[PDB]
DNA sequence: AGGCGCCCGAACAGGGACTG
DNA sequence: CAGTCCCTGTTCGGGCGCCT
């Protein structure tokens, strides 16, 4: 018996209507299994055909985790739920979450169950587990208390988590705590040591207060960004001289002083490509210029709070995945690389899927928000297995590309 | 007072609205006259009531007609009401394939009696059900009522139909966990592995279960039945197969002809293997009437035959055993044609499958098997909920060579090479790297927007040259065309510069088809070459001799 | 009237390069 | 800038198949 916080669709739109996908039947059991104790523990509850709403559900491990977690697709009800979240109750993004030597991420999810949902809302919780080849209908459940992986759970329970973590900041005031949905990012410039104690120490106080938590670490202070570079040649062929223009030009969208023109006049006749023609000192010198506003940073890249993220990825072969995050063209807040992450050399999707965790989760530490990925796969390729490599609590949001490689030129 | 059967489902009304108020339409006159004694038989079941006052409420009759019938069945349109009401959560999410069961000892179908009348309509919801139709002609102007349980054809009634029997069937499921129950519509078919005397045990003992809830079963139910007929199918605890297909030999072939015949050949694709609708639906292209003439293509007919004798003897599917490997193989067929067959025991189908589809402009063997994979992905874990291990005719290098080079992410699961030839091959690739000693072409094109008039032409290291008038033409086309021209000029060896990203693009995705015949050419030129290096320089820079056939076509 | 499949066409998005 | 085109991919709407 403790009160509830009313909560409101935002004006004009409906409940999630979204359809379920197939599921596995390693996937539908652990499913069945997870929700009949979760109706045992009056968490969720079985629902009727007078609750036409359906939000997709799967399950997943953890990475290094042999237990199945259940996962809730909100995304179409987190954007029919938003103004309650982002213009009623703000989360300060610590700006130095991203300089601790390190960050651990704990699932404080369980601690949302807690708490009693608004009567109101339920009906928008509604999700079915299907069965294998149509057999049952499906079990159709609604959320009596805060779901995992919504947008106003983690805000709800806002009040009652910076209460329990008070004690804790208090005694460590020099300790970093953000919360993303559910998740908590916990660092500290501390020896890992005892930073994998003071961890334990936060496991204890939320382990008191009644919570449960299923390394971790992530080194923000170590994360690199991978500039352009030009080759180091020893001789040059018309070709390579024509692969460098080439690039250059390109090059030149985000920095305006690289200049092509001491370097282009070297290619005048029509020769062979791989006739070996001398550099001039002229386009020499304009070389080693450009060389040099490629050390730079950018004229006025910055990040806006209201503008969303875009990121790209490139695939480079031989298990090299390239990386930019935006929000305009060709200014970019970050670029990356990434390399033998697990898939590398036996499944692109699995190494895909890799990358959009690892570039989601660094954009939640720097700008504590994800992305809106463009992917370079086809749908129907991307939607038929993501959900097996998937390790994460969040979903981000994606689309899908078609860029056959002139942009393939952010790793040589 | 009337009485109270089983548990009721809460229903709204589109917030903001109300029941409605109808004028009659036409229904024929004959049968409209065994109604007007009906609705006195519901009376006294529950069925009905009425009041005078209370309704602003009126309905009209449209209906639809079923075949195998010994007696009439009636309808009422509530259209109005319909609309006004609220949306529900479907409960028919699609039905199972039979190839996906489990083989069952004993099967028996019990069919629900009074099925839609024997569930309570919301008590709060009965109001807005007031309807009118015809007496025999008509003389007084008539009378009305209200309902108290689901109307036919009202929005809810499958939906809440589908949910209270699941809720009551529930109960006895986890009593006996080992029976195994599907519904359709008002129809249950149960079955078990018990032995057949011990099985009917658990059919009546079911069959109690129902009634102490007020739904029917009676014995017209089969035992001895079995083959049962199911919206085309036909099924035997041990095996199933399509109802038999009536393939029209007709002499008079209208489009609508063709249309019903590829039909029939993509649903008999589920189970007989092999069959190509491919050029029977290309008569199809650009048609503007349905009922148009059209002749038979010697393709169409020879493919058409082939089908034939594939119907000609019968075929069955087995069902699946949980205990035992999933095995889907695939076979190329040719005109980006596939066909695959999904067993688990040699030469026992559970089904087969065709995948014709042609995705985009200009493709390739590798392209279309890996969306044909993804296909037979998808619909595998529909039925079977599991992936299948895959037999591929493609060289474990072909492959390889392809994924790691192609700019896009793409994937084949768990898979192994079967040689059975055609085998999927790459048919020419392109170097990483410049060719020594390969003369070089620098190749250009351009159009002018205006005129449609361009030309396309190249220039090379050794001094040679050439530039071609084009007539009705794009820019696009114009490059796509000195490419073209520089592959034919060309020794086996060559290094062509382009300055077309749109070509470029094209190419390097390595197609072996196309719905452009233009790049159909430079295809096969591809093919015959031993060595092509294809390269890339931005426009007017005042690069190479880049600028020089720049010139040339821009003269 | 709707569900699931196919094949086809016409509409609609969006990405680059040319018009100026 | 725009504004235009040219091209290509996706997504939707229609006709059959199987059925309610
Ligand atoms: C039409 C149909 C649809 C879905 N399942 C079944 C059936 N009927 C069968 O013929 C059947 C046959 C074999 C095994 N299960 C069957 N059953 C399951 C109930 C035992």
């Amino acid at each position: 018996p403790i009160e509830t916080v009313p909560v409101k669709l935002k004006p004009g739109m409906d409940g999630p209507k979204v359809k379920q996908w197939p599921l596995t039947e390693e996937k539908i059991k652990a499913l069945v299994e997870i929700c009949t104790e979760m109706e045992k523990e009056g968490k969720i509850s079985k629902i009727g055909p007078e609750n036409p709403y359906n939000t997709p559900v799967f399950a997943i491990k953890k990475k290094d985790s042999t237990k199945w977690r259940k996962l809730v697709d909100f995304r179409e009800l987190n954007k029919r739920t938003q103004d309650f979240w982002e213009v009623q109750l703000g989360i300060p993004h610590p700006a130095g979450l991203k300089k601790k030597k390190s960050v651990t991420v704990l699932d404080v999810g369980d601690a949302y169950f807690s708490v009693p949902l608004d009567e109101d809302f339920r009906k928008y919780t509604a999700f079915t587990i299907p069965s294998i080849n149509n057999e049952t209908p499906g079990i159709r459940y609604q959320y009596n208390v805060l779901p995992q992986g919504w947008k106003g759970s983690p805000a709800i329970f806002q009040s009652s988590m910076t209460k329990i973590l008070e004690p804790f900041k208090k005694q460590n005031p020099d300790i970093v705590i953000y919360q993303y949905m559910d998740d908590l990012y916990v660092g500290s410039d501390l020896e890992i040591g005892q930073h994998r104690t003071k961890i334990e120490e936060l496991r204890q106080h939320l382990l008191r207060w009644g919570l449960t938590t299923p390394g971790y670490e992530l080194h923000p202070d170590k994360w690199t960004v991978q500039p352009i570079v030009l080759p180091e040649k020893d001789s040059w062929t018309v070709n390579d001289i024509q692969k460098l223009v080439g690039k250059l030009n390109w090059a030149s969208q985000i920095y305006p002083g690289i200049k092509v023109r001491q370097l282009s006049k070297l290619l005048r006749g029509t020769k062979a490509l791989t006739e070996v023609i001398p550099l001039t000192e002229e386009a020499e010198l304009e070389l080693a210029e450009n060389r040099e506003i490629l050390k730079e940073p950018v004229h006025g890249v910055y990040y806006d709070p209201s503008k969303d993220l875009i990121a790209e990825i490139q695939k480079q072969g031989q298990g090299q995945w390239t990386y930019q995050i935006y929000q305009e063209p060709f200014k970019n807040l970050k670029t990356g690389k990434y390399a033998r992450m697990r898939g590398a050399h036996t499944n692109d999707v699995k190494q895909l899927t890799e990358a959009v965790q690892k570039i989601t989760t660094e954009s939640i530490v720097i700008w504590g928000k994800t992305p809106k990925f463009k992917l370079p796969i086809q749908k129907e390729t991307w939607e038929t297995w993501w959900t097996e490599y998937w390790q994460a609590t969040w979903i981000p949001e994606w689309e899908f590309v078609n860029t056959p490689p002139l942009v393939k030129l952010w790793y040589q | 007072v009337p009485i109270s059967p089983i548990e009721t489902v809460p229903v709204k009304l589109k917030p903001g609205m109300d029941g409605p108020k109808v004028k009659q339409w036409p229904l024929t006159e004959e049968k409209i006259k065994a109604l007007v004694e009906i609705c006195t038989e519901m009376e006294k079941e529950g069925k009905i009531s009425k009041i005078g006052p209370e309704n602003p409420y009126n309905t009209p009759v449209f209906a639809i007609k079923k075949k195998d019938s010994t007696k009439w069945r009636k309808l009422v349109d509530f259209r109005e009401l319909n609309k006004r009401t609220q949306d529900f959560w479907e409960v028919q999410l699609g039905i199972p394939h039979p190839a996906g069961l489990k083989k069952k000892k004993s099967v028996t179908v019990l069919d629900v009696g009074d099925a839609y009348f024997s569930v309570p309509l919301d008590e709060d919801f009965r109001k807005y059900t007031a309807f009118t139709i015809p007496s025999i002609n008509n003389e007084t102007p008539g009378i009305r009522y209200q309902y108290n349980v689901l109307p036919q054809g009202w929005k809810g009634s499958p939906a809440i139909f589908q949910s209270s029997m699941t809720k009551i069937l529930e109960p006895f499921k986890k009593q006996n966990p080992d029976i195994v129950i599907y519904q359709y519509m008002d129809d249950l078919y149960v079955g078990s592995d018990l032995e057949i005397g011990q099985h009917r045990t658990k059919i009546e003992e079911l069959r109690q279960h129902l009634l102490r809830w007020g739904l029917t079963t009676p014995d017209k139910k089969h035992q001895k039945e079995p083959p049962f007929l199911w919206m085309g199918y036909e099924l035997h605890p041990d095996k199933w197969t399509v109802q038999p297909i009536v393939l029209p030999e007709k002499d008079s072939w209208t489009v609508n002809d063709i249309c019903k015949l590829v039909g029939k050949l993509n649903w008999a694709s589920q189970i007989y293997p092999g069959i190509k609708v491919r050029q029977l639906s290309k008569l199809l292209r650009g048609t503007k009437a349905l009922t148009e003439v059209i002749p038979l293509t010697e393709e169409a007919e020879l493919e058409l035959a082939e089908n034939r004798e594939i119907l000609k003897e019968p075929v069955h599917g087995v069902y699946y055993d949980p205990s035992k490997d999933l095995i889907a193989e695939i076979q190329k067929q040719g005109q980006g044609q596939w066909t695959y067959q999904i067993y688990q025991e040699p030469f026992k189908n559970l089904k087969t499958g065709k995948y014709a589809r042609m995705r985009g402009a200009h493709t390739n063997d590798v392209k279309q098997l890996t969306e044909a994979v993804q296909k037979i992905t998808t619909e595998s874990i529909v039925i079977w909920g599991k992936t299948p291990k895959f037999k591929l005719p493609i060289q474990k290098e072909t492959w390889e060579t392809w994924w790691t080079e192609y700019w896009q992410a793409t994937w084949i699961p768990e898979w192994e090479f079967v040689n059975t030839p055609p085998l999927v091959k790459l048919w020419y690739q392109l170097e990483k790297e410049p060719i020594v000693g390969a003369e070089t072409f620098y190749v250009d094109g351009a159009a002018n927007r205006e005129t449609k008039l361009g030309k396309a032409g190249y220039v090379t290291n050794k001094g040679r040259q050439k530039v071609v008038p084009l007539t009705n033409t794009t820019n696009q086309k114009t490059e796509l065309q000195a490419i073209y021209l520089a592959l034919q000029d060309s020794g086996l060896e060559v290094n062509i510069v382009t300055n077309s990203q749109y070509a470029l693009g094209i190419i390097q995705a390595q197609p072996d088809k196309s719905e452009s015949e233009l790049v159909n050419q430079i295809i096969e030129q591809l093919i015959k070459k031993e060595k092509v290096y294809l390269a890339w320089v931005p426009a007017h820079k005042g690069i190479g001799g880049n600028e020089q056939v720049d010139k040339l076509v821009s003269a």
